[PDB]
């Protein structure tokens, strides 16, 4: 259906939170990779709101501890994903209408993500 | 019809018969039998002599009998007196140190220019020719351009501030002997043909 | 894809703060030797990001060899005219008049402004 | 094939060539002024390869306005070659790196390459 | 007297020479066909003053190198330049002539400016007939003293006026 | 191997990117062998004798230039004819010297 | 030998051959990701699959030709439809999650995945049907991107196809485990807890990675793989002369890569040679300078030659210095020799001249090193002759040179199994500090400088050594084919080299001499050594001098005429030199060198921006003109003729030359000049902090001498003034300070001081 749209919109919203945390704890954030269907679209028209697909929070050593990704424009089984490297931790969120951004059945709010990234910073970050 | 008779005449004396599945035929005559056989070929009804195509196989991946090889193209026009339409090639190998070959000028006047061209482009002299005079390359040009030991002689392409290109070191294309930028080439980049 | 090897592309690394391309790479130096260029259309054909596309201006006769190497800021869609045309518009004070009209611009030329069949 | 003169010393190269040329008649000789960058002659450097057919003469990169006294030396040189009856003048455009190594290739390859790449040139560009 | 030595007379004769450009083609390759097409009933260089076409070089001021200049032709064409009246101009038409083009090889002159002093270069392959007109108008304003390079310099009216022929 | 992938799936498929890149840089490598095909152009029988070595670039391309063999018949054609007619007999032969000199 | 049949061809092949090598030796082809030359084959990419029959007895499942041994009379089928369809399927699985970066990927055209994809993928399915490339229409794997693992290497975890090449190499070749996977499943990825990437041989993975995961940061975003102009040459940073590729485009240095030459370095290069190229294209001298107003001025070659004439008008021929660099070619040495013969001067030398020549000893080839029984090593291969370490790693593991097939080095050597054990009984290493190789040498003793001679004496048996030296002596007496390996510490102390000569002659044994100078043995072979008087490169004995290198500050001081022939500009020249001239590096030179094993090696010239630089052949010829003496050499062809007259074998040919003469000098021992892999002139750009100067001190004596663990201490040595980070090391002896000698002046014991 059309929920996809808001999902990408919601996806953009997610990025904001990430950036905010960067200023809070003074930790390095990096834009990892942009959309291929936006680089390699030559004349084809493009309606998506933002051009960024993958980003991450890297520690002082540059090694990431938190990764966030969004599904491409034409792929099947679209989702938004989160991963903690080296910790065997994967989260798979959808956008359910009325509820909001939810990890499966459980809502994914700003506070939950802030806590998760703070835990990763305290635990996994080497320096 | 006369091409089948050509094949039957050649096979009896031990002449190799080359064929690709595309409709092209080769009959390789040795140089001794070359002149008399091709005289007979004109006698067999070959009105038209299409081409004299010389080949220099210096950089060919696989070895060949001799470095140079000259191929004549014999045809019989279907619309003339008794026209069959049989067209085929005759290849004759010519050594690097023996660029000799009898002319078919006496047979066909068509080879008057054509053979001259191969003397220009290859070091191959065609014996008995009225005039073997350099045709295409300048009179003061030294050597024979189309043989592989003769450089193509490229010039760099020019840009703003010292940025230049030497095309020979810029080519992503490979030759047959060029190994490539990876450890090896297999599959499609070792030779590729679709099965219709 | 140039049969003359007439295009020089020095690449460089994007600055995330104020980027130039969408990926991690851009063209620091992008030159074309109009005296080497033969105008095939193979470069437009091989561009995967649709950056290089042949246009419509033919009025690029100039006097000096070194003046016929067109640069990046001499070919960006935002530019209006050819090198001698723009130079004459500056040493003359009169804007550039292109010597052509087209029925439209193709979709591959998104952004390229041109006179269209009499719409203006 | 002989090599006279020295790199980046226009007057030394020119005087040595004066001495070595002598009474050699150049009616059928071939003069190859080797340079780089077709268009920009104001900073140009030149080698010289003179192919008499019976013996050859090599001058390294010491001519052209690129060196002090080099423009007047190239003018004197081309005027000298024209005085001796030459009509065939040639200019080869090589890569900068080629200019150096090409004088260190064996004589046969250097001479073949220069003869293959040389362009007919008007001595008026050097006078 | 060279079209010089009076403030009014030199502008007058520059006007005259500019609109009196007598193109002398030296048709070499497929460039030459696109120059001949610049004479048909869609786009004729027969207005600005270029109607008459004297094959003799003793009679024309503009020499248009239209095509690839092979080395075996380089002196012959050369001599036609030497056998021209002195107020003469030379245009290099196309890619093979202007630079070595795509034929970057043993056979072709990699810039015709080697043998003849070129006035204007006109890229294209072939340069559109309207582009060849553009180059002849370019040369028109060049001989008027109305032409400048990218570096700010004004270009002299006649190339082949600055060379020691030999 | 012969066609680069369509331009729209350059942003969807990896194999498309690899094949587009490779096709337009390296090209394809036809098998080792020789071939020739006849056609009728405005100046006669035309064909390319192509010797391929299995590499991206052909080992040799020989051209049967119909204007090359068509020109051997000029001294015969304009033999005994008038002097002014030598131009007409040449224009009437229809030579394209881009084909002859080549 | 065993007979194998591939699809139409029958091949003799030695028994231990892998099926993959039998296919390629037979002339056929098969995809290849998991396996690599000199690496243990393990069936991982599952690309090497063939069909195998051993009676017609076709195998049920496809055979892994990378880890299959061959048996007599076996049928190998790589063209059956099943094999081609399976190979295309595996390519599909491998490219499944790839990041779509080819056009902007630094790997570009020289990417094995690209080539094998276009080779074997998309089997001919049977119409002119509209074909589909990929079935994977789901979300791809996304992980961390463009992550610099180290100042030389960048990491893209998305491009990794999970081969084993970098980790296989890291365990096998250097013996330095600084890389391995983290997780499993499809979430597997490469990482490290050793962040500095400490191993001195990490760069080779840059070349091995069949994808663009690990790329060279010093050559990231310069040009495309096909665009770079390749110059195959030989590296003269250290005397092993590994075969390198200098990739340059538009007159500047882009990238250094490996050139395979199994005779000396197999396919491996050290990080110093490969990443330490920033200095060549960056800042170097292009115009000759002349002293006019008691200062330096840009000058023509003419005016410099005139000043040269005048300065050497009143110079007698026996007081002139002829001093070349440690990397000077055979041509240059032979001409300086002949020119000091004509212009009779006893003192000519080169930069890395040892008191005891390397020519004393018989050279050994590296494959002999693989076949030896023992190796008695004194010095640090990692720093004095880096790639030796790698060859010692074949030596310690019982590996031996494989057979040479029709496709060159074997792709799957069954001789290399994975996780091979390393013998502690095959070698005995003595260094002044605890080297990484001491891990594989049970017989090992950390000594102090000037102590080697005693270890060697004890190995002879004229005195009694430690427990370790007794074991080394015992194994050396018992060994049938031992190798003696002498660093600079031995080669710079005349008596120690003398006892080595004695020890290596008495038992028939050849020597590997890790000279500080690359072409030391060749210049000795061409006759570059001082005479009776003896103003060598470090001595101020001469009155007029020509210098081709950087002399100690005291060697310039006092002279009447000093000319340096440099590539970069040195303050010692703008304060003590009268005429400076530009020289091309070894990167862009052309000539020959002699390996530390006696093998001659070619130098091809690189399209780097030399400026108006000229080779020292031309300078010495031009300098003798001012002296009256006529030169015998002008060019490289006449130089090569005269070389062949000097009986120097063809390229790759080993030159036989012994020499029975020693030139000893005292060493005032307060500081040590630790031999360093990193060379001083390489401290530019990304090696700036890697090739930094260090001062190693014992924690007790560092603490007593007030040297903090991180402090930048300024040190003044005869070889210059440099600041150096202090490192506390509990293996460095008390009372000494090991200063990182970033030049080919290593192994010397010199005076000096730590300035405040
Ligand atoms: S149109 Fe010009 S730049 Fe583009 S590929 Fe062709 S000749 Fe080269
Ligand atoms: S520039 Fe193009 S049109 Fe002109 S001669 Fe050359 S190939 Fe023909
Ligand atoms: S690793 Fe190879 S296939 Fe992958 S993006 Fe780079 S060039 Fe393309
Ligand atoms: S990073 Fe490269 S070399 Fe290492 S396992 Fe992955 S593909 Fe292999
Ligand atoms: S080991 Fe020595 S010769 Fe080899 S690459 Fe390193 S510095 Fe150069
Ligand atoms: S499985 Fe990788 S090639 Fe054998």
């Amino acid at each position: 259906a059309s929920s996809e749209r808001e999902l990408y919109e919601a996806w953009v919203e997610l990025l904001s939170w990430m950036r905010e945390y960067a200023q809070a704890k003074g930790v390095r954030f990096e834009k990892e990779a942009d959309f291929p269907d936006f680089i390699y679209r030559m004349e084809r028209p493009y309606d998506l709101p933002t051009t960024i697909m993958t980003a991450s929070l890297s520690d002082g050593l540059g090694e990431p501890f938190l990764l966030a990704d969004v599904s491409p424009r034409h792929a099947k089984l679209k989702r938004i994903g989160l991963r903690l490297p080296r910790a065997h931790i994967h989260l798979h969120a959808h956008y359910e209408p009325g509820k909001g951004l939810v990890t499966g059945k459980i809502p994914l709010t700003k506070e939950r993500f802030f806590a998760l990234a703070d835990r990763a910073r305290e635990a996994l970050a080497f320096a | 019809m006369r091409l089948e008779r050509v094949l039957e005449e050649a096979r009896a004396k031990g002449y190799p018969i080359e064929d690709n599945g595309l409709g092209n035929l080769w009959v390789v005559l040795p140089r001794e039998r070359f002149k008399e056989e091709m005289a007979h070929y004109k006698a067999m009804g070959f009105n038209f002599l299409a081409d004299i195509v010389g080949l220099d196989y210096l950089t060919y991946p696989d070895p060949r009998p001799e470095r140079f090889a000259v191929v004549y193209e014999l045809v019989s026009l279907p619309g003339w007196k008794d026209g069959d339409g049989s067209r085929f090639f005759v290849r004759v190998y010519v050594p690097e140190e023996d660029p000799r070959l009898p002319t078919v000028t006496d047979l066909w006047g068509s080879a008057n220019f054509l053979e001259r061209e191969v003397y220009d482009l290859f070091g191959i002299v065609f014996e008995g020719h009225p005039d073997l005079r350099k045709i295409l390359t300048p009179e003061d040009l030294e050597g024979h351009p189309l043989r592989k030991d003769y450089p193509l002689g490229e010039t760099p392409t020019l840009f703003r501030e010292g940025r230049y290109i030497i095309p020979a070191e810029f080519r992503a294309a490979l030759t047959g002997k060029d190994p490539g930028l990876t450890f090896y080439k297999g599959g499609s980049r070792k030779g590729y043909r679709s099965l219709w | 894809a140039c049969p003359a090897y007439a295009i020089y592309v020095e690449p460089a690394e994007n600055d995330p703060e104020n980027p130039v391309s969408a990926g991690e790479r851009y063209a620091k130096v992008y030159e074309i030797n109009m005296l080497r260029c033969i105008f095939c259309g193979l470069c437009e054909e091989a561009c995967p990001t649709g950056a290089i596309v042949l246009g419509y201006d033919f009025e690029m006769a100039d006097y000096e060899y070194s003046d016929l190497v067109y640069g990046k800021e001499d070919m960006l869609v935002d530019v209006v005219g050819t090198k001698p045309q723009r130079r004459e518009a500056k040493r003359t004070g009169k804007p550039v008049k292109v010597g052509y009209v087209v029925p439209y611009v193709r979709p591959e030329l998104e952004g390229f402004k041109a006179p269209t069949e009499g719409g203006k | 094939m002989v090599r006279v003169g020295m790199r980046a010393a226009p007057r030394v190269s020119l005087e040595a060539l004066k001495a070595a040329l002598g009474g050699l008649k150049l009616s059928e000789a071939k003069v190859y002024l080797i340079t780089d960058w077709q268009d920009k002659r104001d900073q140009a450097r030149y080698a010289l390869l003179l192919h008499t057919g019976k013996k050859d003469l090599l001058v390294p990169d010491a001519f052209g306005p690129a060196f002090p006294g080099g423009e007047e030396a190239l003018s004197e040189l081309v005027g000298l070659l024209l005085a001796q009856g030459a009509r065939r003048f040639y200019e080869a455009v090589v890569s900068p790196g080629e200019m150096t190594a090409l004088l260190d290739l064996p004589p046969e390859e250097l001479l073949k390459r220069v003869m293959a790449i040389a362009n007919p040139t008007d001595p008026g560009i050097y006078l | 007297r060279e079209g010089i030595l009076f403030t009014t007379l030199e502008k007058l004769v520059a006007w005259g020479r500019s609109n009196s450009l007598w193109p002398a083609t030296f048709g070499l390759a497929c460039c030459a066909i696109e120059m001949m097409a610049s004479t048909d009933a869609r786009n004729d260089l027969a207005r600005f003053g270029s109607e008459v076409f004297r094959a003799s070089p003793r009679q024309a001021d503009v020499m248009i190198v239209a095509g690839r200049l092979s080395k075996k032709m380089a002196p012959v064409m050369r001599r036609v330049w030497e056998q021209m009246p002195d107020p003469k101009w030379v245009i290099s038409m196309g890619a093979c002539a202007s630079s070595g083009g795509m034929f970057n090889n043993y056979a072709i002159v990699q810039n015709v400016d080697s043998v003849v002093p070129v006035d204007v270069y006109v890229p294209g392959c072939p340069p559109r007939p309207e582009a060849l007109i553009y180059a002849v108008m370019q040369l028109q304003k060049k001989v008027r003293g109305q032409a400048y390079n990218e570096r700010g310099e004004r270009l002299p009216p006649v190339a082949a006026w600055k060379r020691t022929r030999g | 191997q012969i066609t680069p992938p369509p331009r729209h799936l350059l942003e969807t498929s990896m194999e498309a990117v690899i094949y587009h890149f490779k096709h337009y840089t390296e090209g394809f490598h036809p098998p080792k062998g020789e071939v020739y095909v006849p056609t009728e152009s405005a100046r006669g029988e035309l064909g390319y004798y192509i010797v391929s070595d299995g590499g991206s670039m052909p080992y040799r391309v020989k051209v049967r230039a119909p204007s090359f063999v068509n020109l051997q018949s000029l001294p015969y054609a304009c033999k005994g004819e008038q002097v002014p007619d030598m131009v007409a007999i040449i224009a009437s032969l229809d030579p394209v010297m881009g084909d002859v000199d080549r | 030998m065993v007979r194998v049949k591939v699809n139409d061809r029958i091949v003799e092949v030695p028994p231990g051959t892998s099926v993959m090598d039998a296919v390629f030796h037979a002339g056929y082809d098969v995809p290849l990701f998991c396996s690599e030359k000199h690496l243990s084959p393990i069936g991982a990419c599952r690309m090497c699959l063939v069909r195998i029959g051993l009676p017609i007895q076709w195998q049920p499942k496809l055979a892994a030709s990378c880890v299959t041994a061959v048996a007599d009379g076996m049928v190998v089928d790589t063209l059956s439809d099943v094999v081609r369809e399976a190979q295309a399927g595996m390519v599909e699985f491998t490219l499944l999650n790839h990041p779509l970066d080819c056009p902007t990927c630094d790997k570009g055209g020289a990417c094995e995945l690209q080539d094998r994809t276009v080779e074997y993928g998309l089997y001919e399915k049977y119409p002119l049907e509209l074909p589909v490339y990929t079935r994977f229409e789901f979300t791809r794997r996304h992980v961390d991107k463009h992550h610099p693992l180290s100042p030389f290497v960048i990491l893209d975890r998305e491009r990794c196809i999970h081969c084993k090449r970098c980790v296989r190499y890291f365990e096998e070749v250097p013996g330095d485990e600084v890389l391995d996977f983290i997780e499993r499943g499809v979430h597997t990825f490469i990482g490290t807890m050793d962040f500095g990437l400490p191993s001195g041989f990490s760069g080779n993975i840059t070349d091995i990675c069949p994808v663009g995961a690990l790329l060279d940061l010093t050559a990231r975003f310069r040009a495309r793989n096909w665009e770079m102009e390749e110059t195959p040459t030989t590296c003269a940073l250290c005397p092993v002369g590994c075969g390198i590729t200098a990739d340059t485009r538009s007159g500047e240095l882009l990238r250094i890569r490996a050139r395979e030459v199994p005779e000396v370095n197999e396919i491996w290069i050290c990080d110093a040679g490969r990443f330490g190229h920033e200095w060549a294209d960056q800042n170097r001298l292009k115009t000759p300078l002349v002293r006019k107003e008691g200062r330096l001025v840009e000058a023509t070659w003419e005016e410099a030659f005139l000043a040269l004439k005048e300065g050497l008008k009143e110079a007698r021929g026996e007081e002139v210095g002829l001093y070349l660099a440690h990397d000077a070619t055979l041509e240059e040495g032979l001409l300086a020799s002949e020119l000091a013969k004509a212009l009779k001067t006893p003192h000519l030398d080169f930069q890395g001249r040892t008191a005891a020549p390397a020519s004393l000893f018989p050279p050994a080839s590296l494959e002999d090193l693989l076949q030896a029984d023992f190796a008695l090593v004194l010095g640090d291969p990692t720093e004095e002759a880096p790639i030796l370490h790698l060859r010692l790693s074949e030596f310690v593991r019982d590996l031996k040179p494989p057979h040479r097939y029709n496709h060159g080095t074997p792709f799957a050597d069954l001789q290399i199994k994975e996780r091979m054990p390393r013998r502690t009984d095959k070698m005995a290493l003595f260094a002044p500090y605890r080297a990484p190789l001491m891990k594989w040498a049970a017989i090992h003793e950390v000594h102090r400088p000037g102590e080697e001679r005693e270890i060697l004496l004890a190995l002879l048996g004229d005195k009694e050594g430690s427990e370790m030296v007794a074991k080394a002596k015992e194994a050396w007496e018992k060994a049938k084919n031992p190798v003696l390996i002498l660093g600079a510490g031995v080669l710079q102390d005349t008596v120690a080299a003398e006892r080595a000569r004695l020890l290596a002659e008495r038992k028939g044994a050849k020597v590997l001499a890790m000279t500080p100078a690359a072409n030391a043995r060749g210049l000795e072979a061409m006759g570059v050594l001082p005479g009776a008087k003896g103003a060598s490169w470090d001595e101020p004995g001469a009155l007029y001098a020509y210098y081709g290198f950087v002399p100690p500050e005291e060697a310039l001081k006092g002279k009447r005429f000093v000319v340096m022939h440099l590539s970069h500009l040195h303050p010692l020249a703008e304060r003590y030199a009268h005429v400076v001239l530009p020289a091309p590096t070894f990167y862009e030179k052309r000539g020959h060198l002699v390996n530390l094993e006696g093998r001659v090696l070619p130098l091809s010239p690189a399209p780097i921006e030399n400026g108006e630089a000229e080779g020292a052949l031309q300078v010495l010829a031009l300098l003798a003109e001012a002296l009256g003496v006529r030169p015998p050499f002008r060019l490289h062809l006449e130089a090569q003729k005269a070389l062949k007259a000097r009986k120097v074998p063809e390229a790759m040919g080993r030159l036989s030359f012994r020499l029975k003469e020693l030139r000893p000098k005292e060493r005032k021992g307060a500081f040590y000049l630790r031999p360093t892999m990193w060379k001083a002139h390489q401290a530019v750009g990304k090696a700036q902090e890697a090739a930094r100067a260090e001062l190693w001190a014992h924690p007790e004596t560092a603490r007593a001498e007030a040297l903090p663990e991180g402090a930048q201490v300024a040190v003044e040595t005869p070889f210059g003034r440099v600041e150096a980070r202090v490192v506390h090391r509990e293996d460095v002896p008390k009372g000494h300070l090991y200063l990182s000698a970033l030049g080919p002046a290593a192994g010397l014991r010199v005076e000096g001081r730590v300035l405040v």
